[PDB]
């Protein structure tokens, strides 16, 4: 069983985004003070805060690391309908290296790409617009590149990119939304880049998930041949992908996909809020409104069964 | 109480300011080109008679500010664009209700006050510096209070007193002055880092003023001592154009934008970071925004420069709070889960706080351990597969020593056919790739070499020597991620470790680069690679330092840089400051 | 070492031991003494590690903090011409004794002793 360890954040209002760094020795967390903290762990294990400075004008939602390969770099997206890429430099100083205002509502989400595509970042808004940054100089920072910007149709709420990094897939992200309108539409829906194309298109829509979605993840590949994503809900779903042979025909719209649910868990009661994956993409924490965290695997014979249930205080 | 719904409607031109009457039914709407009054039914509307009379466009006509009298309902004051103060009678019988002209401003006159009991009291604050007091007596009426600063922006009688009245300036000041007193001001303090656009007295408090400028950021004074004291401050996303009291909620105040934003908003001041209500229904610039009763918390009236104005109710605005997600959760590299939750959720407002905890184990050592011991090369099959054999059993994982002596047994040996068992080990290797171990796929694949090679397409093999590279990586073992690099039976992964690893050294003395394969200087004939502690010549390695252009043999600077903290050739650097 | 830096301290007129400096591909240009990892002429990037993959690089301007410790330093085999950070090189070659690029066979810390 777990052991917790309660940390006294001195936040002055909700704290809203919580991410280790790659390493896993950092910490940020973002809230609702206009304020993003770092805090890092020493010998005796205890956890210290080393940074605080205001970042924006409203609230901040999401703050997320970039690879260590790039330095220690930092990106939030806020309230006021910004983002901001923060940099640290040598005592330890952070330094507001770009800021990203090509939004006209509030940003909803933001996260970097995964290494080998290079420097890129995906902002989604809340008026249904997802936009794709590149620094084509890793080397300066201060510049960056509007390079594909896509319409949902309908209020986006969180993104996610594949983690996959074979040369057998091309980049895909993934996109949900949290509309609560009475026409039952679909929530999650799958673009794909087309290399001939060079434009992200539309490849799958998930029309079994009607109700409001509150997160999305996809898990980490790590040598499989399909696709697993987990979506966060009134209860808990659990996606697999798997694409199909291609075609003789050498056809150059997206890839097909076979898509099955293979795990539908509500035991929350009550609205799930978050979810995220393991290191190794083989266990899935979800927390929701009963103020309590579960843990999910599967066996051998692919069923899926709750492993742990771990209580606030 | 007043009775109706949300409802909008569309005007001719631009709307710059809208007031309100004291019996909650007609609203007069004032811009630069528009001057019409609206009686608002339970469903809609109507205009009842506009003060645009005279095809004959005027300088006067083009109003920014307008107040309808709190006194008495027939008269109504604006000032133009051109330095004039304009008074309205509707009881005039004549179209043109216009009764008297004052031209005492040259600037633009920026605002114009009424007074709450005296039905002849008019103040007005213009670009000139001044502010001008004006008698309805028709007497001599000049009284000019000069502020020694910047353009006035707004001026305001108080609620609770008669004589005493506020002033804002673009410098960033606030002046409280008295009507009796004109020959200096009463009391003075910079109250924004810029010039300040609105100011409120709170309706019910006798010493509260609240303040709005540019700096985004809205404060609330408090008046009752001899140096005022801030109490409150909000901070909202774009320069903040005016704000108002909520009628009978003692910490409420909506407020609207003058750029880049458009929606109105409604604070309570006791929680400073979270809009309380908000309202998105206009699509340009808001401009004038009025409570409807001031008695009536229920309604407000909004007017904006698409020609559009207003009426919203409170119930129908939109809450950001109720629809925020409150937890946060994250995953770590040592199986640590890190969650931040509402406090509300895990037991003025206990909902405005949150606690956050990690979660331990007391989770994956099996992957360093192995990865740490397990031999690779250099060795003949069969020590190898038993090696790594009795490695898996020692940590206690039996299959994979299984796995490994029986790999011995196919391999290292009226008999099978040659390639009884590619088939199988094939898929072994998918199998146990296609749970995530690809530190055993990546091991089988290394140590049997060309045995196996050629049954596996290049881009799985890549895909898992990158995940494990990976991994590796992640827990910082890099000794062993370079080695799998080395050893690698793919082609990019093997030129993975050559891009650009190589130096350039150059002599000091004669400035030259030098050779890949001597040391000695070409045209210097000198040992530039002497080693500052030893005076010896340097075949290996070298350490260099950026700073002093110093270096030697790796363990001679070591050890000296344990013992002092100067460059051992004498130069002075600290090369290790401190 | 002593006495050199008691010289040194107390003579100006002496000239210091002359050894050899890096130079950056590109510009050419010195890179002793804008991110830390690149030449300061060029902005170009640094050579990186030939085991933590990542660039090289020193800021560059008593019971206190040290801003460059000794781990991070250039450390290079004069011979193989192959090098990365001093703690990460220094490991490898007390765990091996190869240089730790692909396809080079220089006992490099065997030459020295
Ligand atoms: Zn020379
Ligand atoms: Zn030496
Ligand atoms: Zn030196
Ligand atoms: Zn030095
Ligand atoms: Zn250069
Ligand atoms: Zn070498
Ligand atoms: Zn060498
Ligand atoms: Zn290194």
């Amino acid at each position: 069983m777990f052991v917790a360890r309660s940390i006294a954040a001195d936040h002055k209002d909700l704290i809203h985004d919580v991410s280790f760094d790659f390493h896993g020795r950092r910490m940020a967390t973002c809230s609702s003070d206009q304020s993003v903290k770092v805090w890092d762990k020493s010998e005796s294990g205890d956890w210290h805060c080393t940074a605080s400075w205001k970042t924006h004008s409203g609230s901040v939602w999401r703050v997320t690391w970039a690879h260590p390969e790039f330095g220690q770099v930092l990106a939030s997206c806020s309230f006021d309908r910004t983002a901001a890429v923060w940099e640290e430099i040598v005592q330890s100083h952070w330094v507001k290296r770009t800021t990203l205002v090509d939004s006209r509502t509030s940003v909803t989400d933001v996260k970097f790409a995964p290494k080998h595509m290079g420097l890129m970042l995906a902002t989604c808004s809340a008026d249904g617009i997802v936009r794709i940054y590149e620094a084509p100089d890793v080397m300066n920072l201060s510049q960056w590149s509007l390079q594909h910007e896509i319409s949902c149709k309908l209020s986006c709420s969180c993104i996610s990119w594949n983690p996959s990094s074979s040369r057998a897939h091309s980049p895909m992200i993934a996109v949900g939304s949290d509309d609560s309108s009475p026409n039952a539409m679909a929530k999650v829906q799958i673009f794909e880049y087309n290399e001939n194309t060079r434009k992200y298109a539309k490849a799958e829509t998930l029309m079994t998930v009607t109700d409001p979605v509150h997160d999305i993840a996809f898990a980490p590949n790590l040598g499989r041949s399909f696709h697993i994503l987990a979506i966060a809900t009134k209860d808990v779903r659990i996606f697999t992908l798997k694409p199909v042979r291609k075609e003789l025909t050498s056809s150059g719209g997206p890839t097909k996909f076979e898509i099955h649910i293979v795990a539908q868990f509500d035991n929350h009661n009550s609205q799930v809020w978050r979810v995220s994956w393991n290191i190794t993409g083989t266990v899935l924490a979800s927390s929701g409104d009963d103020g309590c965290v579960r843990l999910w695997k599967a066996n051998y014979m692919d069923n899926w069964k709750c492993t742990g249930i771990l209580k606030g205080n | 109480v007043l009775t109706g719904r949300t409802m909008h409607c569309h005007l001719d031109a631009p709307a710059n300011a809208i007031s309100v009457c004291r019996d909650a039914a007609q609203v007069v709407v004032a811009g630069r080109s528009i001057f019409k009054i609206y009686a608002i039914e339970e469903e809609q509307f109507v205009e009842k008679l506009n003060l645009r009379v005279g095809r004959k466009p005027s300088l006067n006509l083009s109003c920014a500010d307008v107040v309808w009298h709190q006194m008495d309902e027939n008269l109504l004051a604006t000032a133009a664009t051109n330095g004039v103060v304009v008074t309205w009678n509707l009881g005039r019988p004549s179209r043109n209700k216009q009764d008297q002209l004052f031209t005492e401003h040259k600037r633009t006159v920026n605002k114009v006050c009424f007074h709450p009991t005296e039905a002849h009291v008019l103040l007005s604050g213009s670009q000139d510096g001044f502010m001008k007091c004006f008698d309805l007596r028709r007497k001599d009426s000049v009284s000019t209070f000069s502020g020694q600063s910047e353009s006035v922006r707004d001026v305001q009688f108080s609620i609770r007193d008669y004589f005493t009245f506020a002033s804002t300036f673009e410098n960033g000041n606030v002046q409280l002055w008295d009507i009796r007193r004109p020959d200096r001001c009463e009391r003075m303090f910079t109250a924004h880092n810029g010039p300040v656009f609105c100011c409120d007295w709170h309706p019910e408090d006798r010493g509260w003023l609240a303040t709005g400028g540019r700096d985004k950021m809205v404060k609330v004074w408090d008046m009752t001592t001899h140096r005022a004291k801030e109490m409150h401050c909000v901070q909202t996303i774009a320069s903040v154009a005016r704000v108002k009291w909520r009628p009978e909620c003692r910490h409420h105040l909506a407020t609207c934008s003058m750029m880049v934003d458009h929606n109105i908003y409604v604070w309570d001041v006791r929680r400073p970071f979270v809009p309380a209500a908000m309202f998105e229904e206009h699509r340009d610039v808001t401009t004038g925004i009025a409570w409807r009763h001031p008695h009536d918390p229920s309604f407000l009236l909004s007017g904006s420069k698409d020609s559009s104005l207003c009426q919203h109710l409170f119930r129908d605005a939109s809450q950001p709070v109720e629809r925020a997600n409150p937890e946060g959760l994250c995953y770590g590299l040592f199986g640590d889960l890190a969650f931040a939750a509402k406090e509300s959720l895990v037991a003025f407002a206990g909902l405005a706080s949150s606690a956050l905890s990690v979660f331990e184990t007391e989770g994956m050592r099996w992957f360093v351990d192995t990865a740490e011991r397990y031999a690779l090369a250099g060795r003949p099959l069969a020590e190898l597969c038993d090696h790594n054999a009795k490695v898996a059993r020692e940590l206690g994982r039996n299959q994979v020593a299984q796995t490994w002596t029986m790999l011995r047994i196919i391999y290292c040996s009226s008999r099978l056919p040659p390639d009884f068992f590619g088939v199988l080990v094939r898929d072994m290797l998918h199998f146990y790739a296609e749970q995530g171990d690809v530190q055993m796929a990546v091991s089988v694949l290394i140590v049997l070499g060309e045995r196996v090679r050629k049954d596996i397409d290049e881009q799985t093999q890549e895909h898992w020597y990158t995940s494990y590279i990976d991994l590796l990586q992640r827990f910082r073992l890099w000794n062993v991620s370079n080695e799998v690099v080395k050893l690698s039976t793919s082609r990019a992964v093997s030129c993975l470790n050559q891009a650009s690893t190589t130096l350039h050294v150059n002599c000091s003395h004669c400035k030259r680069p030098m050779s890949s394969r001597g040391w000695v200087c070409d045209r210097c004939h000198r040992c530039a690679s002497m080693c500052a502690v030893c005076h010896h010549v340097v075949k290996g390695l070298f350490v260099w330092c950026q700073g002093c252009s110093h270096g030697g043999h790796l363990q001679h600077i070591m050890k000296w840089l344990e013992g002092s903290s100067h460059c051992p050739a004498g130069c002075g650097h600290l090369c290790e400051y401190s | 070492a002593e006495f050199d830096i008691h010289r040194s301290k107390l003579d100006p007129s002496s000239k210091p031991l002359a050894q050899v400096f890096v130079s950056c591909n590109f510009c050419g240009k010195s890179i002793s003494y804008s991110k830390v990892t690149s030449c300061p002429g060029c902005r170009k990037p640094l050579p990186r590690c030939a085991l933590c993959l990542i660039n090289m690089g020193t800021p560059v301007s008593s019971k206190d903090k040290k801003l460059a410790q000794f781990n991070n330093w250039f450390t290079w085999c004069h011979n193989c011409r192959h090098g990365g950070h001093a703690g990460h090189m220094l490991s490898w070659f007390r765990d091996h004794a190869e240089c730790p690029v692909s396809a080079c066979t220089c006992k490099c810390m065997q030459l020295d002793t």
